[PDB]
């Protein structure tokens, strides 16, 4: 059952990158609107 | 490159005549013949007896026997999993080569063979099964679908053995999926002669049996 | 076209002239003097709604229809499942907008739909199909078909009008349509001439009997195996004929083993036992027989033409070994009657009092359907079974008999009862001989003249050993019944020829008795 | 009457999808660019 | 580096002398007689008896018997799991390796 251990193993793993690219966009917009802050 | 011998069965002779008249004559004349006659081909056998009879041997030596593509082999229930709808690919994934050679060669393509073993493990009768989840009702509509659906592939052959014939849906059981059910029994005196003296073939081949035998 | 066998398909004829009628008439109807969006097609398996799903869809002048096969739309994701379902409709909501009303025929097929239409999942595809077919917008250019073997498993909420509208049952066709699917299969055997001459199709039409067109196909097919290996030599290496290949005729011998060995209907099949209560037949050895067959026409008669005395009974007397039961079964089957049967203890082995007055009961409630009938009931000791020891017996059986053999059946309707038992005197201790109308007895045989007749109708002494039997038996009374007679000729038939007459003679002396 | 009975086995379901990934790739890949301008606006 | 009056077990002579016969014979003799006579190994063994006979002790001393790979132990159901189709992985879990081998090195 290894053949699909592995695929568990890859949709968990695509969980986790999901997470880690929802957090690096979250701490983009926080910079976003620092920067657009700052101009002024 | 065969022969009836080299396969080595012994109390099964007019089992087997039966399985090549009524599975394997359509195959071997010339085509001509047959298209001016305008039959199909059989998809489908099903074996069943007490245990330990031969079924299993009948079968690998029925698949060593063809030239084609080498069988796949479906080890007991190894379909089932847990993520919703995921049987069903299992399932299709089996059947897809098979449909991607007959639309790409047409009508003229080499033969495939599918072995399932233990079937009664998956296929009960629909209706009677713990009321609990689907799984199992769904993966016999897919199997029934794609086996006999509304497009038709027709160079594929299906083997399927177990011990309890009684258990499996009727649906399945009717011509054009599953036809030619035989049944394998304990021999006879002739069959026993037979099967002593094919194990005992070598040993008389090295002289390492005592002739008071 | 419409003569609905030009497509290979027999038997549905009427079936399918009403998908004509209540179907297509409206878009064949002229538009400007003028919908349905919904079939289903159930039935057994093997019987052909592929067949008709794909020549419906052949038939009309529109697009390619689209099929599913199976559940092909259940995905471990969240929504996709949704976003399939949906992504079939497009193409007609398209068309429904641009076009309007001149708006191509759009065909559906739902192959297997029972096993996606009956948690999450599945409640929610069965909705949003709800929604598609029958929503706030309102489509007139789309047609579904769904195809199922078992009826009872669909949703009901599926089933209801604007849906699904047409409901179509295939059942097992008759003579005729097996006709049309032996014709229709065998034309082609028949435009080479490749049959055989000696093959009647309408003999094996009465023979093949609750054969749907798998069952038949299969047939022909079998017996184009036999023909097929008829040119075939297996062992060494596969070897055909080539030769012969040519003639390769299909024998009717080939249909009939085919349909003998590797073919089976699959139904249930009907014993009967009628006719095992007359094994011997019956032979006029004296008078008696034919007095006992006159009263029993007599009653025949009084049953059938009375008109205040619609119940009738009759109990039949007699010593062991007496053949009783079998004069019994003669004057039933000469009643010519629609409705006979024969009540025996035999059946009911082992059961307790309850399950044989039911099993009564049930017999008794059938013949009273009909408008006259007749019952033969025999060893009605062994039925209330019975030992001299206490005595014992049962009493709830008795009962039974006691109420049943007076309640006269629903109005204008006619009723016979014949009973059969060889102890008199205890039946009539039990107060039960008062209940019958009328009795007849049946004798053995008394005189040597009737013996030496029975002996030569059987025909198995020859005039020398009569002669020393005569001389034997002329002089002296007998008393014997006819199975005990034939049961006493077998055993003496085994010796040497030298012997047998003296044997048979001695058994005679320990059979020899008086009444 | 009956007594207690066990239950049957459980079947979960994944949510995220590969090609739902690729759309939020897709998402995500723009961010960086409307960065970069915003950064070039601001010096 | 084995013997007998090691493995300290006692009113079992008969018993361990079958087994051994019937079960390590044929693996222990120069192959090429075994080839000629052309027969395949046995693959079972089962124990049964009442309570306190020394069933677990044969069954561990047997695994201490031979130069193998460390044995596999299952304790009781070990592998019945709640999800659907888990049951079967921990089953064929157990014959991978066994498989992979047979499958390269053959004989
Ligand atoms: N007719 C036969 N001729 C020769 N050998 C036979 C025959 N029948 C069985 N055998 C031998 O006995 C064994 C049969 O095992 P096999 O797996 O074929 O039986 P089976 O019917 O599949 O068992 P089960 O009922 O458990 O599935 C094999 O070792 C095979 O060599
Ligand atoms: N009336 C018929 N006329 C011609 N062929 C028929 C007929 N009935 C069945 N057949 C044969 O049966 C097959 C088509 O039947 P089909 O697969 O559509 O049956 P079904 O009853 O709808 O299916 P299932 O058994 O899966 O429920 C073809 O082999 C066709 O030759
Ligand atoms: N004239 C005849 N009358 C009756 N039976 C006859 C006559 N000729 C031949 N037989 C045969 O005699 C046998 C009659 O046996 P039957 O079973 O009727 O006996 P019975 O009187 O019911 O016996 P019991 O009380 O032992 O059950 C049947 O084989 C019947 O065919
Ligand atoms: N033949 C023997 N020789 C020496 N000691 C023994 C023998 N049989 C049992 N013993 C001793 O008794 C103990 C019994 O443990 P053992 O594992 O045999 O029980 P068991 O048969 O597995 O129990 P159960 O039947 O309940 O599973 C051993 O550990 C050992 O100490």
């Amino acid at each position: 059952m290894a053949e699909d251990a592995d695929m568990r193993n890859e949709l968990e793993e695509m969980q986790r990158r999901a997470d880690q690219l929802a957090d690096e966009s979250l701490e983009s917009t926080r910079r976003m609107l620092q920067l657009v802050e700052e101009s002024k | 490159d065969w022969n009836f011998e080299k396969m080595g069965i012994g109390g099964l002779d007019k089992e087997f005549s039966d399985i090549f008249r009524r599975a394997f004559a359509s195959r071997v004349f010339p085509p001509e013949i047959v298209e001016q006659m305008g039959c199909k081909h059989v998809k489908g056998i099903l074996l069943y007896g007490p245990p330990g009879c031969g079924k299993t041997l009948l079968a690998r030596q029925i698949g060593k026997m063809l030239n084609a593509r080498e069988p796949k082999v479906v080890n007991g229930p190894e379909i089932l999993n847990k993520y919703v709808g995921e049987s069903e690919a299992n399932i299709r994934k089996l059947f897809a080569d098979a449909e991607e050679e007959q639309r790409r060669l047409g009508a003229n393509s080499g033969l495939h063979i599918i072995i399932f073993d233990e079937i009664d493990a998956i296929c009960k009768q629909r209706g009677s099964m713990a009321g609990s989840t689907g799984v199992h009702d769904t993966v016999v509509n897919q199997l029934l679908s794609k086996i006999d659906g509304v497009e038709q592939l027709n160079n594929i052959l299906v083997i399927g053995m177990t011990n309890r014939p009684d258990l499996i849906d009727e649906a399945l059981l009717r011509p054009g999926r599953l036809e030619v059910k035989m049944e394998i029994g304990l021999p006879d005196e002739k069959g026993r002669l037979q099967i002593l003296h094919i194990h005992t073939a070598r040993m008389r081949g090295h002289q390492l049996l005592s002739a008071d035998v | 076209d419409w003569n609905f066998e030009k497509m290979g398909i027999g038997g549905l004829d009427k079936e399918f002239s009403d998908i004509f009628r209540r179907a297509f008439a409206s878009r064949v109807f002229p538009p400007e003097i003028v919908h349905v969006k919904g079939i289903l097609l159930y039935g057994p398996p093997g019987c052909g709604k592929t067949l008709l799903a794909r020549q419906i869809g052949k038939m009309l002048n529109a697009r390619e229809p689209k099929v599913v096969n199976g559940p092909e739309i259940l995905n471990k994701y969240v929504g996709e499942s949704e976003a399939n379902i949906r992504k079939l409709f497009a193409d007609a909501e398209e068309e429904q907008r641009r076009l309007g009303a001149n708006s191509g025929l759009h065909i559906i097929i739902f192959d297997e739909i029972d096993a996606i239409c009956k948690t999450g999942v599945h409640d929610t595809v069965v909705n949003q199909l709800l929604s598609k077919i029958d929503g706030v917008e309102q489509l007139n250019n789309i047609l579904v078909i769904g195809m199922t073997n078992r009826p009872d498993l669909i949703d009901e909420a599926l089933l209801r009008p604007g849906r699904l509208e047409v409901k179509m049952e295939i059942g097992l066709p008759d003579e005729k349509g097996r006709l049309q699917i032996l014709h229709i299969h065998t034309a082609r055997m028949r435009g080479h001439q490749l049959l055989s001459a000696d093959v009647d199709i309408k003999e094996l039409a009465v023979e093949t009997k609750n054969f749907s067109g798998a069952e038949l196909e299969g047939l022909v097919r079998a017996a184009q195996s036999t023909a097929m290996n008829r040119h075939i030599k297996a062992s060494t290496k596969v070897e055909v004929d080539m030769e012969k290949a040519e003639s390769l005729q299909v024998t009717r011998g080939d249909f009939l083993a085919s349909l003998e060995n590797d073919i089976k209907p699959a139904f249930g099949t009907n014993q009967e036992d009628y006719a095992s209560y007359i094994m011997n037949g019956i032979i006029k050895w004296g008078d008696p027989v034919t007095r006992v067959l006159d009263d029993g026409e007599l009653l025949v008669q009084q049953t059938k033409n009375s008109d205040r005395t619609p119940l009738v009974s009759v109990l039949l007397e007699g010593p062991p070994h007496s053949g009783k039961t079998a004069l019994a079964a003669k004057i039933a089957e000469e009643s010519n009657f629609p409705f006979i049967k024969i009540c025996s203890p035999d059946k009911m082995i082992g059961f307790s009092e309850t399950a044989k007055c039911q099993a009564m009961k049930k017999i008794f409630d059938d013949a009273y359907k009909s408008q006259l009938s007749c019952v033969v009931v025999d060893d009605i000791e062994r039925l209330l079974d019975y030992v001299p020891i206490g005595p014992r017996f049962s009493n709830l059986v008795l009962q039974a008999l006691l109420v049943l053999l007076k309640k006269a059946p629903p109005q204008g309707r006619k009723l016979l009862i014949i009973g059969t038992t060889s102890r008199k005197d205890v039946l009539q201790e039990m107060e039960m001989l008062n209940a019958f109308s009328t009795t007849i007895h049946v004798p053995n045989i008394a005189t040597g003249e009737q013996l030496l007749e029975a002996l030569e109708l059987l025909g198995n002494f020859k005039d020398k050993e009569r002669t020393t039997i005569a001389q034997q038996v002329k002089g002296k009374k007998v008393w014997i019944g006819i199975k005990k007679l034939l049961m006493l000729i077998e055993m003496s038939l085994q010796m040497d020829p030298e012997y047998r007459v003296r044997k048979f003679l001695a058994l005679l002396r320990e059979e020899g008795a008086s009444p | 009457g009956n007594p207690a009975i066990f239950a049957s086995g459980i079947i979960m379901d994944s949510s995220i999808s590969k090609q739902a990934l690729s759309e939020i790739e897709t998402r995500h890949s723009e961010i960086i660019k409307l960065e970069n301008s915003i950064r070039e606006l601001h010096d």
